[PDB]
């Protein structure tokens, strides 16, 4: 698998998009601070371990 | 068109039918081998 940047959710405010991507990452946290906030979108592929 | 040619075509069809199971076995072996060589990192030979 390659590396490199992932989805930049340049969304809106108050909608809790942090919570949405958190559940998409197996987490549960919509606790946004201010500005950017980086989350490691894990991806495990059993195609070649 | 000839009877001998039709018999040869029928024999080829029967050989293909008999080797269908061998081809399926070879396909399963190829799939398992691709998976194993990928997982272990056993890089293929450059001329391979």
């Amino acid at each position: 698998l390659p590396s490199g940047k992932n989805i930049l959710v340049f969304g809106e405010d108050g909608s809790g998009k942090t919570t949405l991507m958190t559940k998409l990452q197996g987490a549960e946290h919509g606790k946004k601070g201010r500005g950017l906030e980086y989350l490691y979108l894990s991806v495990h592929d059993e195609d070649r371990d | 068109a000839s009877t001998s040619d039709a018999v040869t075509f029928i024999t080829y069809v029967q050989s293909l039918k008999r080797k269908i199971k061998q081809f399926e076995k070879q396909v399963e072996l190829y799939r398992n081998g691709q998976r194993l060589l990928e997982k272990q990192r056993f890089q293929f030979p450059p001329s391979w």
